[PDB]
RNA sequence: CGAGCUGGAGAUACGCUUUGACUCGGGGAUGUCCGAAUGGGGAAACCCACCUCGUAAGAGGUAUCCGCAAGGAUGGGAACUCAGGGAACUGAAACAUCUCAGUACCUGAAGGAGAAGAAAGAGAAUUCGAUUCCGUUAGUAGCGGCGAGCGAACCCGGAUCAGCCCAAUCAAGCCGAAGUGGCUGGAAAGCUACACCUCAGAAGGUGAGAGUCCUGUAGGCGAACGAGAGGUCGUUGUUCGUGAAACGAUGACUGAAUCCGCGCGGACCACCGCGCAAGGCUAAAUACUCCCAGUGACCGAUAGCGCAUAGUACCGUGAGGGAAAGGUGAAAAGAACCCCGGGAGGGGAGUGAAAGAGAACCUGAAACCGUGGACUUACAAGCAGUCAUGGCACCUUAUGCGUGUUAUGGCGUGCCUAUUGAAGCAUGAGCCGGCGACUUAGACCUGACGUGCGAGCUUAAGUUGAAAAACGGAGGCGGAGC
RNA sequence: GUAGGGGAGCGUUCAGUCCGCGGAGAAGCCAUACCGGAAGGAGUGGUGGAGCCGACUGAAGUGCGGAUGCCGGCAUGAGU
């Protein structure tokens, strides 16, 4: 049934890039990416917070309660942004590391 | 069929049957006068139709 | 009688076709045209003998309430379909003259309102596409309407991309289609032209 | 414009549709159902019974060139057996055959295959030469 | 290009079965038999719209010859009277008369006497 | 390649990862048993051996058919090819020939194709000059209980085009230009005011409708290194059915020459003309398609393959036959807790835009069942309506036009089919939804209409180009009939 | 007025083209007393939660009451 095979399968981001939140809620919320998943498009970031309740019916002292976590995401994120805004990143180059390649926009921080 | 191109049916620049005469030719003959020398053409204006439809195209 | 834009100036050269354009004309052509591009398509099991399915199934007098004999007629569900479509090409040839006489006439509804020429595509420089719609600006093309290219050279067409703009035809490779999809025509080169 | 196109008006006309009747059968009412191999020819209505048997030879069948093709119009362009293909008498695999038909006398020399006794004592009586293969 | 005959012959019906207002039984709610139900009907629809003018004529009739003999005449009689003198042509609308105004009804009855006899 | 991974698998636990995991490519190392199965047997996936190498485990060999050997073959393939063998229904308005048809089926063999092929030819020009395919010839010649009906070839165009040899760039992949505000909204990529890219405005995803957010697209780059004789007799083929019936082929009997030679040219002979067997091999044009990509005046699930996965459920001893079934929402935040109850199920709360989306969840027709209200009905015979009038109730196309319902009067013999004739005590039908019946092909024939040429009128195959089309005049119809 | 022949059009799907509509919401379904000579179409409301009218033209897998038709669902015989 599909599911981020639209995508090739990437992620433009890693598990610990400030990201923010571009369009549907929590619009320019920032937050610090967690779980990343580029199978189904995942992205779980502290920023958007969801009140769930775990179900836990017979676990001993059930004492079922709201926990606090967080909620996954699609491709409404702008990964990587520096001007504090949402930015794209193609350019390339190396620093003392020739073996990783890097990102930048009109400046060169990321 | 091809026993029709050489059936008394031409091609002619109107467009009706050549026929002769079946009376009598070949056999069950040998009355009358000049019968079998009716050896002369026939013509029919109700037939020209459903038979000009099988040797038409080969002219 | 239309006068270039880039390079010379005449336009005299070439005979109209009377009448003024007949709207028929055209018809019997584009639909040729669509019809040369209709590919032979088509899914469906119209013979009941391609289909999954027995020859026999109950009997025919005793059964009480059946006389049926394959579960593959179309008188029957998942079976076969009567008349289906099935594949085919409708591509005719119409007449040599015309489909001559088809752009005579089709370039000719375009000398009644918008036409253009031009040879000497300087202007150009390079790809770019960006100075492209420059030279339209500076030519009547705002960028309402929509144009057909039909001149030779790989640059030039190369500078090229957009939609309701211009269109890109290689080597003067006309359609009465095209003129007329298209609204504004640049025959440009005077290659097929006189 | 490619909306406006409209038709011959008579160029093609609707389908024909035996369904939705409204009070139609289709076909005859009986012995019309789903069979077609009784034909319009056969060999026991007339075809048959008709004495003739003839003989089949189809030998040579000439070109018939019209008398007026030459004379009349022209300034003679030389029949020949090449030039004379550009005369509408294009035809190739059978010889050629000259009768008189049109009648202007006229001066013209004529090179075709066979020709008949008028042709010839038509050409010549006007002037020319029909010139026939040895 | 397949073509399916969806939308379609639930319109024809529905414009059928909501035709059936009064209709009895499945008349009113089955198509086959609701549509069936009107063919019958058509046969009525019309044959009733000439028939309706065969109906009041006749009841206009039965005042008319209610109201002669009421007085002391009859509708052979009067309807002839009228007709004796090219005076009254009434006939239509006549019968509204002998039964809202007995008083003009009456002058028209007098009438047809000294027309008469 | 650059951060996740820990299969479809919803969940838990333990972990694997900058000494580049996984994944995506390319070669190896392991591959139990069954299966051509080949150690033997065997009712397949089991049982029993022997020999040899050996530390026991364990490993290896042991089938048959050709060969000194190396090696090769008995196997399995949807369709296509050749060969052996070879129906009937049907048609002939019956039916023995012929058709069907040398089709289906059976069997053998081989490939990514085969077949066929380098003249004892075709044919009538003292010519072309391997074979095969396409167009044409042409439906002509011809064949046929002369019936049905079957049906060439040469000439020419075109695809593709060679004759040599014996005996005496596509698969990984990377790089890859160009937006902000405001407003409606739960959510915009929409509306609005401006800006920018464009050898990239194909397309999909992203809360909705997308050039500029994402993946990609134009283009460029791209590896260790992986691909590219005669005769007789009995008969047959080719259009040829015994006809004047050649020739080729074959079973059985016979049996020639070879240079002033032999075969053939629709019995035969002379002349003339062409060619020279009894040896072989041989690219390409051609066919089909399991598989892959792309495309669609192809369906959108009672369609479409049978299957939205399944040759599964299920039926039969077996061969074999053979289904139906889709949708919560943008994302699980899919319901803590409380009330009734054993449960199911339901009601509040809460989450969400929506619960009027609640997990036997998109939309939710009809048949069928039920609750409520209005108007009516318990002395009249009713194809179940129609017309008229009255009573009552309602007034969003509509306080005056009617709607709904009813009382009564008049009138009134279901539909379809099949028929001289149907309400028919003739036929069909439980209802409803869906599905379902005059089409398609052959430059075919004929006619009406329309259109572009006009005494001329067009091309077929094909080639070169295709987000488009032209070229191609072998050929056919006009033209003289008899 | 039946077989039948002829003429003019409606509706449905797909396609090209044109003007467009849609989150304040399409199609579809549902109610209706309006309109057209018929096939039908329109307005408004309720439902629904994403796509789809009109015009011209082209192409069919194009219009159901029946065939002891086919598939599915649901009735009657009965609380027998
Ligand atoms: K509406
Ligand atoms: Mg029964
Ligand atoms: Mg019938
Ligand atoms: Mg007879
Ligand atoms: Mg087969
Ligand atoms: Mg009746
Ligand atoms: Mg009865
Ligand atoms: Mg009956
Ligand atoms: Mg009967
Ligand atoms: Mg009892
Ligand atoms: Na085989």
């Amino acid at each position: 049934p599909s599911a981020g095979s639209h995508h090739n399968d990437k992620l433009h981001f890693k598990k610990g890039d400030t990201v923010i939140v571009l369009s549907g809620k929590h619009k320019g919320q920032t937050g610090k990416v967690l779980l990343a998943l580029p199978r189904d498009q995942k992205v779980v970031v502290e920023g958007v917070n969801v009140i769930t309740k775990n179900v836990k019916p017979s676990m001993t002292n059930p004492q079922g309660g709201q926990e606090q976590r967080e909620l996954a995401l699609h491709a409404s994120k702008v990964a990587l942004v520096d001007p504090e805004t949402g930015k794209a990143t193609r350019v390339r180059k190396q620093i003392v590391d020739g073996k990783k390649v890097r990102v930048a926009v009109a400046s060169g921080k990321t | 069929t091809h026993k029709m191109a050489k059936r008394r049916i031409k091609i002619t620049g109107t467009g009706k049957v050549m026929a002769f005469k079946s009376g009598k030719r070949h056999q069950n003959t040998g009355k009358s006068g000049d019968e079998i020398r009716g050896k002369g053409k026939g013509f029919v204006l109700a037939k020209a139709e459903w038979a000009r439809m099988k040797l038409m195209l080969p002219r | 009688a239309q006068i270039n834009v880039i390079g010379q100036n005449g336009g005299r050269t070439i005979e109209l076709p009377l009448p003024e354009v007949n709207s028929g004309v055209l018809h019997e052509v584009v639909t040729w045209q669509l019809a040369s591009r209709r590919r032979g398509t088509a899914s469906t099991r119209t013979r009941a003998q391609v289909s999954k399915t027995g020859r026999k199934m109950y009997g025919q007098k005793g059964t009480g309430n059946a006389r049926h004999g394959d579960r593959s007629v179309p008188t029957f569900v998942g079976g076969g379909v009567a008349f289906g479509p099935k594949p085919r090409s409708y591509d005719y040839t119409l007449p040599r003259q015309v489909r001559q006489l088809g752009l005579a006439m089709a370039i000719a509804s375009r000398q009644e309102g918008g036409k253009l020429v031009a040879v000497d595509g300087f202007d150009i420089a390079d790809a770019k596409t960006k100075n492209f719609i420059s030279w339209a600006k500076q030519n009547g093309l705002d960028g309402t309407e929509k144009v057909l290219l039909v001149t030779d050279d790989e640059n030039t067409r190369r500078a090229a991309r957009n939609v309701s703009w211009v269109s890109v035809l290689p080597v003067a490779g006309v359609n009465v289609y095209d003129i007329l999809r298209h609204d504004r025509l640049v025959i440009d080169a005077a290659a097929l032209e006189i | 414009g490619s909306r406006k196109d409209r038709k011959r008006v008579g160029r093609g006309p609707g389908g024909t549709d035996k369904t939705a009747g409204r009070g139609h059968k289709g076909q005859k009412s009986r012995s019309g159902a789903g069979k077609g191999a009784f034909f319009e020819g056969g060999r026991s209505r007339l075809i048959a019974r008709l004495p003739k048997r003839g003989f089949n030879n189809v030998g040579t069948t000439y070109e018939v060139v019209k008398l007026s093709q030459l004379q009349d119009l022209e300034d003679t362009t030389f029949d020949r057996d090449t030039l004379e293909a550009y005369r509408l008498v294009r035809r190739k695999n059978r010889p050629v055959k000259l009768l008189a038909s049109g009648e202007i006398s006229r001066a013209v020399t004529v090179h075709v295959d066979a020709a008949s006794a008028a042709a010839i004592k038509a050409v010549e009586a006007a002037g020319g030469r029909v010139v026939l293969p040895e | 290009p397949r073509a399916k005959t969806g939308i379609v012959r639930r319109r024809r019906h529905k414009k059928v079965l909501k035709r059936a207002k009064g209709f009895w039984g499945s008349r009113s709610k089955q198509y086959r038999n609701a549509f069936q139900t009107l063919l019958n009907a058509a046969t009525y629809e019309y044959r009733d719209r000439r028939n309706k003018k065969r109906d009041f004529r006749r009841l206009w009739i039965q005042r008319i010859n209610a109201g002669a003999r009421l007085h002391g005449m009859n509708y052979s009689t009067f309807i002839n009277g009228l007709k004796r003198a090219n005076i009254d042509l009434n006939r239509k609308v006549l019968a509204d008369i002998a039964a809202r105004e007995p008083e003009a009804f009456k002058a028209l009855v007098d009438a047809s006497r000294n027309a008469r006899q």
